[PDB]
This record gives C-alpha cells, structure tokens and sequence, in this order.
C-alpha cells in the first residue's frame, strides 16, 4: 500500500505545519530514533560544542528550514542540536 | 542510491529511485509521502522521513520531477565555511525549494545546475516532454557537468549511481552495469513504471540498504508511487 500519505500545507506558519503529521507518531520511537543515528556517529566532543552553540547555528542557516525543525522538536521534545544535525546529515561527513 | 530517467517508444518520460542508506529498521517506519499544499491544492509531492524536512525524491505534477543522489561531499570544513560563512543551501533543501518554486522543467535545470550548494551531489531531473531528462553533476559553486536525453542517438536513458558517469564505476560498488543491463533488456518499448520499478528491483541495485523505491512521471502525477523494501 505504500508508505503513509500525509498533507502538509505551506500557508501554515514554518513552526506548525509538520505537527498534525507527529500526532499520528508515538513521540519517543521519534526521538530514541534520532538518538539513535546520531549517538552512532557524532562523537561526543562534536555534540558537546553543537549543543552549545545551537542557537547561533540556527540563526546562520535558511530561516524556513530552521523554523520547521524549531518546531518539529519543540513538539517531540528534541534538542535543536540534534534536530539540526539529522537535517544536516548529508552536509556533515559523520553520515 | 540509483536514479533513473528514461524515455519509452512514445515520448514518455519516467523518473525512478532506489534510496540506499543504513539503519533500515529505523527509517522504513518512518517513510512518508507527503503532499505539500498551496491555497488547498497539491503543489508537489514527496518523499522523505519523519524529522527530515528536505526532499531527495519529489515531483511537481505536471511539470517535473527530480531525485538526488550522493556524490563526493569532501571535508567538513569547506561545507562549514559554505553553510555558515558562505550561506549556500543544503542540498535536499534546494531540490525541495526548486519543486515548490520552479514553474517549468528547463527552469528546475537552471535552479538545481546554478544556485550555489553546501556540499556536491548529483540531481536527476525529468519533465512531462519527449527529451526533458538530465543528471546535473553538482560542484558548490555549480555545474560540473549536464548529461541529456538522446534517443535519435540511441540514449533513452540516464542511469545515475554515486559516480560520476563519464569514467568508469568502481569494481567494489557497480550498480550501473547491472542497471544498464536491465534497461536493455527491457526496451524502450516496453518501458513502464512496473518495469521501471523491476529494474531497481534488481540486485544490487537493490541492496541490503535499499530503504524505498519511487517511480515517478511528471506527466502522470497521480501514478507517484513509492515502495518500502525489505
Ligand atoms: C543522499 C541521500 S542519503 O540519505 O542516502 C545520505 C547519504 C549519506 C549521508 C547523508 C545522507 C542523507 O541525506 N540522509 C540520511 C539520514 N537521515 C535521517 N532522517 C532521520 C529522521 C528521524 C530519525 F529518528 C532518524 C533519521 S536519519 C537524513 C537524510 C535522508
Ligand atoms: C514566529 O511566528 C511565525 C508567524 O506565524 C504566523 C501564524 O501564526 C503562527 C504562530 O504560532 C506559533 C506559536 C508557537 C510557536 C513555537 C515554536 C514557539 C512553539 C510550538 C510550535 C511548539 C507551538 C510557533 C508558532
Ligand atoms: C567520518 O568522517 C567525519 C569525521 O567526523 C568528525 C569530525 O567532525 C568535526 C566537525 O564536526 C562538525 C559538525 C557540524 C558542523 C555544522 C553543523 C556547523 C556545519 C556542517 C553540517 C555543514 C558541517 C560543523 C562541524
Ligand atoms: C571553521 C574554520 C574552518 C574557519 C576554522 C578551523 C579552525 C575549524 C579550521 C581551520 C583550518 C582547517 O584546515 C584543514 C586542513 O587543510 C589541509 C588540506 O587537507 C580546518 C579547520
Ligand atoms: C568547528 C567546531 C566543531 C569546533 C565548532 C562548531 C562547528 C560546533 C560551531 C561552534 C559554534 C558555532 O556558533 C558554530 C559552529
Ligand atoms: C522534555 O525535555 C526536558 C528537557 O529540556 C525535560 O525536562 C522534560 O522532562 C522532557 N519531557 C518529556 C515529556 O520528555
Ligand atoms: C490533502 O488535501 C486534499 C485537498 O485539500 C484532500 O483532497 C486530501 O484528501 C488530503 N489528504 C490527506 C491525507 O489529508
Ligand atoms: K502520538
């Protein structure tokens, strides 16, 4: 049947418009997913020094794509470090 | 990965993906399609996993649809300095902002050839007219290479690895051959989504770390299909 099909509206504001997909995901399979990947493979002084200046990293990358990730971990009770690393995986050679 | 875009006997462009990478047992749950809406209407679909907001396989109906696959991302520093100091786009963000903003499949071309990137990648583009189908060889600043469409001259497909296509795969990760030879095999007459998606069922380009299979065609968007393997 394939994979889930969901709606995603973009006239919703970047924050809120993936949070009516996450109702229907039980928050920590979500989450110790993402511990998960990331524990495997960033190492631990790298998450030390991410986690501290998540903030200022947050503010030098595509607003919409940050304030889609700000949200989504908000609502899952995610690190933006971590939500920004998984989103970066692909930029980051550790992946 | 494999990315796939290819023309049948009639003119018929059709775009296909195999998404290779570990932890299955994680990210085959969280596969999703989802439709991205404007003023209520679809105005793209794609594929991706719960939490990652960009797009490696997406389509715009009626337009074009593109895939990404992985190239050489060289040094984490020279991505630093392109992310934070630079301002480039991550890739998977830029193919998402391409569907969403792109209004034909000669300006997606343009957009995911020029605009600058974090890192390399390969973007595979095919639209809803006879010849539009490209593989975009990407550098950080742009174009390293634009492979097209021919079938007057007997290329009616464009099979895209993780290697650049004008030198030889590797003899430890060839995909490409077997994928060739499926193609071949199939013809360009009997070229369909079905046998499309039988070529990326084919081992190894069907891997133990193939986590979906998509097969797409701009011209038909309601026949966008994706596919959880293993
Ligand atoms: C070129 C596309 S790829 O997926 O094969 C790839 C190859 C090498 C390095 C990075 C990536 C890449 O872009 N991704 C891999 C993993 N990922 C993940 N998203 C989630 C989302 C939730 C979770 F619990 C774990 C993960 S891992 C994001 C992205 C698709
Ligand atoms: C910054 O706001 C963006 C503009 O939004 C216009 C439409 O209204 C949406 C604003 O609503 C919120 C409320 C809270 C939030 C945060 C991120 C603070 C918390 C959340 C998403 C968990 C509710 C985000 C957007
Ligand atoms: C397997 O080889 C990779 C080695 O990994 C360890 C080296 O990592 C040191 C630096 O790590 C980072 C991680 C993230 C980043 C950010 C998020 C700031 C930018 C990015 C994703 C473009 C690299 C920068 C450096
Ligand atoms: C963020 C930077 C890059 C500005 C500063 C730091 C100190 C992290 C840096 C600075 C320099 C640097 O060079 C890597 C070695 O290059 C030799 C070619 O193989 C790597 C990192
Ligand atoms: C290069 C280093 C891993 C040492 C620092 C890094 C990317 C985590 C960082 C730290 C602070 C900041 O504002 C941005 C990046
Ligand atoms: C959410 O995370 C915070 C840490 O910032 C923690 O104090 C809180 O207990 C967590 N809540 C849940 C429901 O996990
Ligand atoms: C998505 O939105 C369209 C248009 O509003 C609607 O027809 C369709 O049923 C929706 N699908 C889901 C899964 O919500
Ligand atoms: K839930």
């Amino acid at each position: 049947p394939g994979p889930p099909l969901f709606n995603v509206s973009l006239d919703v504001a970047p924050e809120l418009r993936w949070l009516p997909v996450l109702r229907h995901y039980d928050v920590e399979l979500v989450r110790a997913a993402v511990a998960q990947v990331i524990g495997d493979r960033v190492p631990k002084w790298v998450l030390a020094l991410i986690e501290k200046g998540a903030l200022k990293l947050e503010r030098l990358l595509p607003p919409p794509f940050t304030a889609e990730i700000r949200g989504m971990c908000d609502f899952l009770n995610l690190s933006l470090a971590d939500g920004l690393l998984v989103n970066l995986a692909y930029e980051y050679s550790a992946f | 990965c494999t990315s796939i875009v290819a023309q049948d006997s009639r003119g018929h462009v059709y775009h296909g993906r195999n998404l290779d990478y570990p932890y299955g047992s994680i990210l085959r749950k969280l596969t999703v399609d989802v439709q991205f809406l404007k003023n209520g209407q679809i105005a793209f679909t794609g594929t991706t996993f719960i939490g990652y907001v960009g797009l490696w396989t997406g389509q715009s109906p009626h337009k074009f649809t593109v895939s990404g696959d992985e190239r050489d991302r060289g040094w984490w520093w020279e991505n630093l300095v392109a992310a934070l100091f630079l301002r480039h786009s991550p890739i998977s963000w830029l193919l998402r902002t391409t569907l969403s903003e792109a209004e034909s499949f000669e300006a997606a071309v343009y957009r995911l050839a020029k605009t600058p990137l974090i890192a390399d990648v390969y973007y595979i583009v095919g639209g809803t007219n006879p010849r539009e189908g490209v593989v975009i060889t990407r550098n950080r600043d742009g174009p390293a290479d634009i492979w097209p469409l021919d079938p007057l001259k007997g290329v009616w497909f464009l099979v895209e690895t993780n290697y650049d296509h004008w030198k030889p795969a590797p003899e430890e990760d060839d995909r490409r051959t077997p994928a060739i030879k499926a193609l071949n095999a199939t013809g360009q007459a009997k070229l369909s989504l079905e046998t499309l998606f039988q070529v990326l069922s084919v081992v190894p380009v069907y891997n133990n770390y193939t986590i979906y299979t998509t097969v797409m065609s701009a011209a038909s968007p309601d026949k966008y299909m994706t596919r959880i393997r293993n």
